[PDB]
């Protein structure tokens, strides 16, 4: 089964900086892969649909990378609506697997 | 309105087309200064934008599962052409009809004075 | 929009069975299959289980960590969906839920507000 | 026969009862008959699964279709194989068929086994695409890439020459039906499963370097499980 | 454990021709790297090469009899052959075919026909 | 609006089609597990209601008189298809003319306001 | 090419200079072009009759036209006939072609006989009905119907295996021309005319029972017209 | 409107067809009695009024080098018909948009009381 | 591809993005798809210059179009051209095609020389007309005669058994190549340049009477320029 990774475990951030997540995983030969966020006392939500589509009502802001192994998050730059943790997925199939996930720390 | 089977959707579509408009040179319009028999192919990229390319390969399956009825019913041996009767089932489904304004049909725009 | 809400949480003992559910509406059935995950903050999201569209027969994915120890049921004429647990053994105090979503894209784009089971 | 069509920026089933304008088919440039590759279902590609997927049936004539041009294959097929007794099995392809544009890795077999029927068949239907014409039978020599087909309504050497993998067959269309890869003259290695095209690919590591290389009167087959290789585990 | 069989041709003219055969009788020939062949023996001499078969569809052959020596097979039977052009009293000479005997290394054969005869008149 | 030739018509009409709508399991639409080659034709019976299957008689052979000639015209061989010309002219003999009310044409239902 | 049209629940010629709407083509699928059997016009099927209505022209090339599935056919004929030099005539069928799909009863005819020019053709025009092609010519071997074909708008193994009646030729394609029912490796009886199917199928009410049965190293025929079987009145 | 290339236009138009209207006898409907294979050629003369001959030659040029890249993406060995084709376009380019009087299109006649 | 419109007695291209009614297509018997004779155009009749415009090529694969009917040519060929080594070179016709119907001065030439490639071609893409089918391949044998075609919308034996002049051709395809005109098995006169078929047709008037005539166990080649039958002139 397809095992998956992300970095940095956590980023400090500022209002309006562009930021990345690395994720990486055992080969996909899939572009299934996708992102989501999810802030306490919340139900995460989808930001990209697979590949590099974004969610719908996502912000221009955000965009993203890669395929087989390497893949990544972008955002152009950011708004405090947008702290919370990150995650990524392995959508290929099955059986589904997750990203430990990042977190949106503030400086 | 279809959504996918079982099978894994690979949401990225890399395909080739004999497409070409217009041409390089004038010399070009000539196969035999034309390009080799396999340079006539182009290739592009498209992504799953609103879930098109996964869609359409569900709808590929069906329509598969549907043609190879219509393929035993043929007797033709190579069957070169469909889309053409199918537009032409797409104007005799809009016409022929009575049709001013009253029948379900024909678009026909607000009547102005 | 999705109307899903869950149902049949909360503490209960080890070694025990239930069966952990949900239900929704504005979505139907007929064109989507389910899956259930579970997050803690120990573990960060997971996938539990897959329920397949009648198309596929109904047919069910489960985890390897815990395939056996569930099942899982649907209803579509009452838009309802069923965890089944087999066990209540440990370790499954981790937040349930459960999800849908367009064949087109993948099963992330619905999920509830997810609910806290627990074992004593 | 329904006919895809993308409006609202969603594909909708064009089998209504009620053709709203609101779709329109200003020309016939927008009708597209694409193929498209069974292979991006997930579809396995083990050769010894599409083995499998072939019928073997005899009777029933052969017939084919014209459509739209399509996504590139990782994998394709040539075959080769023959009747126990020597027989040629399967007709030679006829007049304008050609292999598949752009096939990664072009399969390649040879080798003779019981080969029932006479026209083959796709177990499940999928079409075998041959450059621009669908097929429901398997022709001989050039390529076919499995796959189905769908109609819709519109609103760099490396691109073909990439290719590897040439082996044995031994028997046909059966479930006894085994394949032996075959490089430098000398065939070796079961295949059985799970090989991607670079898995077996990376094998050529050992060729005219460390390992194989059977430089006597004849060549060996080497059993897979070095341990992989299994080198010297011929018999 | 097989029988392979000998077969062949009878007495023939010289500048003649001649084919000849062979069966495994206890064997399909169905392994593949199978390799079966010919060889003689004229007047009490050693083992000549005539050429190799093999179950992958190589075919080899003595170069200095090739020019009028040809293979060809008929699994189905579990047959082997050997056609000949030309054959006079040079060609006359025991005859044998042969298979893999410790089978997928080194060739190992190994295994030997019955052996039979020809001549020529 | 024809009567029948001096021949004898017989107003049976027992006849065969390859048409089947369906399949009868899933794995019918699959050649690999279709019917046997004559296994397609399918039949049924009319009658000679209102004249119909003689008149059919009549009209055949009249067709085919004029269809002698149109073949001798064809430069194809194997003319798989007349059909589809036929809706063409359906239609243009019902399109490209001026049309509101006035011409003769496209069947414009009353106007009400 | 005018067609027919159903309207009024009756025919109508599709030949008009206006095309009222009361008629309407919905879809491509009222259209037929279906065959019609010659035979449901009470034309004679003695097969010397048959023989009659065929050319023998040479000359212009032959044409086939595609058509819809149409009626039952009780006579059909298969055809062996060669040049009295033993050359072929006629040419084999081209690749899709294959018998009618209902006859009753086939007729197979073998021998030769001038067998003048090289593409038949139908004296009075009417097609050959070859499964659902058309033909203006007669193909070798395989089944075809006589008929016509008409094209008009739209608002259990006996059906296939039943068959007898075989039998050779003298001569062919002229007035000399006679024919030999065939029986048991016996030729005999002239078929003259008048004798339906069932009158030769009866006939065999003397094989290896009531009479002929030449029990020799040779074969009898004996002149029809037992006064019709005419036994032991071959000469 | 188009003018002529530099090669030199032969204003005269010698041409022939195979329509033939009608039949002389019942028979010549029949192949058997049908015209030697060349018989089915008729033959006339044009002249080149209003500059049409020479038009028509420079259009053909013009026409026979679209042709040429048409040609080349077809995928079907003998291209028996396009004009049908044509047919079916010069309908699409007439239909399926909204039509009462206000666009630009199907010619609808004045209105009256 | 843009259509002729004839509209206000005039030709007009139907490339527009308004289709206005005043051109009305009450049917489909108003299409045309003419053929062209390249010949009404001017160009050089000259043989030599004839295979100037052949271009060769080997590669991409032949193809065929149908057209309609139309003008006379004054000039066509008929080939039978071979490689140096005996080899056949260029591929029989297909089915169905026959040479065209009016030429007056059909040009027959046979030979050898490298005759590179495989499909010939013509260099300016011109059309070979064979009967009713345009080709962008020479078939051996029967008459093509260049042309192009012309997509419009529309609102005696000597007619064919004219022909003269057969040649032999030294090499072929090259700049080196050379044609000799034949006459009662004699091969003779170079043929360089502007003869017209008149021109050479009154060189029969040595034809058993005034000139040539080699009445020896060989046939003599005369070098033309009595001057220019140029006679006794062989070497
Ligand atoms: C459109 O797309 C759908 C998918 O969305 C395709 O559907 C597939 O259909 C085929 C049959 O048509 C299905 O294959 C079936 O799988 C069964 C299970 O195989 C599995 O289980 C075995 C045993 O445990 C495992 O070893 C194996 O790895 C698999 O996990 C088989 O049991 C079936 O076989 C029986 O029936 C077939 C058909 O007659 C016989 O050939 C067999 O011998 C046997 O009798 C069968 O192979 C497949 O699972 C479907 N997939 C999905 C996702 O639905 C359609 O095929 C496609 N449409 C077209 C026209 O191509
Ligand atoms: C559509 O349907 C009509 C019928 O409705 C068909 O019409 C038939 O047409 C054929 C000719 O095309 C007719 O056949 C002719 O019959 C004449 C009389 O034969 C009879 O008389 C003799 C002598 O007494 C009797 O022995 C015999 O039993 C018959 O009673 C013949 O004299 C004609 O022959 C002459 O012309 C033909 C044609 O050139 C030559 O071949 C002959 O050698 C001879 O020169 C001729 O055979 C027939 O009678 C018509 N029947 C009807 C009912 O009209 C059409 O054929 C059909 N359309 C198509 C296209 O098939
Ligand atoms: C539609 O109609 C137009 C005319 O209206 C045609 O156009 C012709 O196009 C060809 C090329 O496609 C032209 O031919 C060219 O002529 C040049 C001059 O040749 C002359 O000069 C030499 C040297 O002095 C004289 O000996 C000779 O007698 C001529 O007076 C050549 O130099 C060109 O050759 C170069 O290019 C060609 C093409 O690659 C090569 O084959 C040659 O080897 C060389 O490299 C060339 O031959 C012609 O002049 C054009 N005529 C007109 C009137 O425009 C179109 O061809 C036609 N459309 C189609 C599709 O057929
Ligand atoms: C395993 O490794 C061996 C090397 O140890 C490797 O053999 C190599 O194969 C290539 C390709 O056949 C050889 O290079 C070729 O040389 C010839 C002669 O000069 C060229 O004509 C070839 O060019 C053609 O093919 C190219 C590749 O498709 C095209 O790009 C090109 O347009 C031509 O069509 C080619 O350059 C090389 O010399 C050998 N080397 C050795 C030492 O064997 C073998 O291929 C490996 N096994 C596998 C299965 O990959
Ligand atoms: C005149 O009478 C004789 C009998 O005196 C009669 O001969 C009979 O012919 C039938 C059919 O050939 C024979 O029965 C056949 O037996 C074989 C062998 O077992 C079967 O394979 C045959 O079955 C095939 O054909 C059937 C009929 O088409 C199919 O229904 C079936 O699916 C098979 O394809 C068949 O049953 C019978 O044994 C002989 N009997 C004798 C004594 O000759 C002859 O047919 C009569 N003449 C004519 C012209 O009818
Ligand atoms: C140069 O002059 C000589 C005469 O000095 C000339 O030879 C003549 O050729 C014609 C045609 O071949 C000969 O007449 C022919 O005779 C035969 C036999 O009777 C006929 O079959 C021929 O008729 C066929 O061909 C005709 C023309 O195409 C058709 O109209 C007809 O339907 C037939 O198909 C034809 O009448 C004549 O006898 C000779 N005369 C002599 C003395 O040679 C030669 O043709 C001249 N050279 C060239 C190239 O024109
Ligand atoms: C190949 O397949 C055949 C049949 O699938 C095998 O023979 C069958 O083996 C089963 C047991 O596995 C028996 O129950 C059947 O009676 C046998 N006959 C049949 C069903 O054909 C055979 O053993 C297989 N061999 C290999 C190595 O492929
Ligand atoms: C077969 O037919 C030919 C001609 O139809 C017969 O020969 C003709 O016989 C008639 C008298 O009936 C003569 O007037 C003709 O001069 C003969 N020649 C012709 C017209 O070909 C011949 O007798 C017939 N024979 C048989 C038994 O069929
Ligand atoms: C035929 O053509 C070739 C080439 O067109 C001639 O050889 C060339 O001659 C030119 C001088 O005219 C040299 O400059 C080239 O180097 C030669 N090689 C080429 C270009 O092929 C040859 O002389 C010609 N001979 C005849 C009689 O046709
Ligand atoms: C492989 O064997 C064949 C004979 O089967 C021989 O012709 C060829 O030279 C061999 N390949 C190489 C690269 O030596
Ligand atoms: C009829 O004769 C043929 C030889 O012409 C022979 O092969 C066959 O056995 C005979 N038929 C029967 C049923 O004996
Ligand atoms: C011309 O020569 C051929 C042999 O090449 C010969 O058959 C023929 O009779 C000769 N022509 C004439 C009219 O003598």
């Amino acid at each position: 089964d397809i095992q998956m990774t992300q970095s940095p475990a956590s980023l400090s951030v500022s209002v309006g900086e562009t930021v990345s997540i690395t994720c990486r995983a055992s080969e996909n030969i899939y572009s299934s892969l996708a992102w989501y966020q999810q802030k306490q006392g919340k139900s995460p939500q989808l930001l990209v649909y697979s590949a590099t589509i974004l969610a719908d009502g996502v912000p221009s802001r955000f965009s993203g990378s890669g395929s087989g192994t390497q893949y990544s998050l972008k955002i152009n730059s950011l708004q405090s609506e947008d702290f919370g943790t990150y995650y990524c997925q392995h959508f290929w199939g099955t059986p589904y697997t997750f990203g430990g996930g990042t977190k949106l720390e503030i400086k | 309105a279809i959504v996918n089977a079982q099978p894994k959707c690979n949401p990225n579509l890399h395909y080739w087309t004999t497409q070409d408009e217009g041409a390089a040179i004038g010399l070009a319009w000539i196969p035999y200064f034309g390009p080799a028999a396999e340079g006539i192919y182009t290739e592009g990229l498209m992504h799953n934008q609103d879930g098109l390319i996964c869609g359409l390969r569900q709808l590929a399956n069906e329509t598969t599962q549907a043609l190879q009825l219509f393929l035993r019913a043929t007797t033709e041996l190579r069957t070169f052409s469909i889309l053409n009767r199918k537009a032409i089932d797409f104007l005799l489904q809009r016409w022929g009809g009575t049709c001013h304004i009253l029948g379900p049909d024909c678009c026909i725009e607000p009547h102005d004075w | 929009e999705v109307q899903l809400q869950e149902s049949g949480g909360g503490l209960m003992q080890p070694g025990g069975s239930m069966k952990l559910s949900c239900v929704a509406s504005g979505f139907t059935f007929s064109n989507y299959w389910m899956n259930w995950v579970r997050q803690s903050p120990e573990k960060g999201l997971e996938w539990v289980a897959e329920i397949r569209l009648k198309s596929n027969n109904y047919a069910t994915h489960y985890a390897e960590s815990v395939k056996g120890r569930f099942t899982i049921s649907r209803d579509d004429s009452k838009r309802s969906v069923y965890l089944q647990m087999n066990t209540l053994r440990a370790e499954d105090t981790g937040i349930y839920y459960c999800t849908r979503g367009n064949g087109n894209y993948r099963a992330m784009d619905y999920w509830g507000q997810g609910t806290s089971v627990t074992v004593s | 026969i329904p006919l895809g069509v993308i409006h609202n920026s969603t594909l909708q089933v064009s089998d209504v009862d009620k053709l709203v304008c609101r779709d329109k088919l200003s020309s016939t440039n927008q009708l597209r008959s694409v193929g498209l590759n069974l292979e991006g279902n997930g579809v396995a590609t083990d050769v010894p699964s599409a083995t499998k997927r072939w019928g073997f049936r005899s009777g029933v004539p052969p017939k084919v279709v014209n459509y739209e041009a399509g996504e590139w294959a990782e994998n394709c097929y040539n075959l080769e194989i023959k009747k126990p007794d020597g027989s040629e099995c399967l007709p030679a392809a006829p007049d304008g068929i050609r292999g598949f544009p752009r096939c990664r890795y072009v399969h390649k077999v040879s080798g003779t086994g019981p080969c029932a029927g006479d026209f083959a068949f796709h177990k499940e239907g999928a079409f075998f695409l041959y450059d621009r014409l669908a097929s429901t039978v398997i022709y001989r020599g050039t390529t076919f890439a499995e796959g189905v087909v769908a109609f819709l309504i519109l609103p760099p050497s490396s691109g073909y020459y990439s290719t590897t993998i040439r082996y044995q067959a031994t028997g046909f269309g059966t479930n006894e039906t085994e394949y032996l890869f075959e490089v430098d003259n000398l065939t070796y290695v079961q295949l059985e499963s799970r090989f991607t095209p670079q898995f077996l690919l990376q094998l050529n590591e050992t060729i005219y370097t460390s390992g194989k290389r059977s430089n006597t009167t004849g060549k060996l087959i080497w059993k897979v499980n070095r341990k992989i290789r299994s080198e010297e585990l011929s018999f | 454990d097989v029988k392979l069989l000998e077969s062949g041709g009878g007495l023939v003219q010289p500048g003649g021709s001649l084919k000849l055969s062979c069966a495994a009788s206890g064997f399909s020939l169905s392994t593949s790297g199978v390799g079966v062949g010919w060889f003689r023996q004229p007047s009490g001499k050693g083992l000549e090469w005539l050429a190799l078969i093999w179950w992958d569809d190589d075919k080899y052959y003595n170069p200095s009899l090739k020019s009028q020596l040809s293979i060809s097979k008929d699994f189905s039977r579990n047959q082997v052959f050997l056609k000949i052009s030309n054959v006079d009293i040079a060609d006359t000479a025991t005859y044998y075919c042969a298979r893999r005997d410790p089978f997928g290394y080194d060739n190992a054969m190994g295994y030997w026909g019955q052996g039979t005869s020809v001549t020529v008149s």
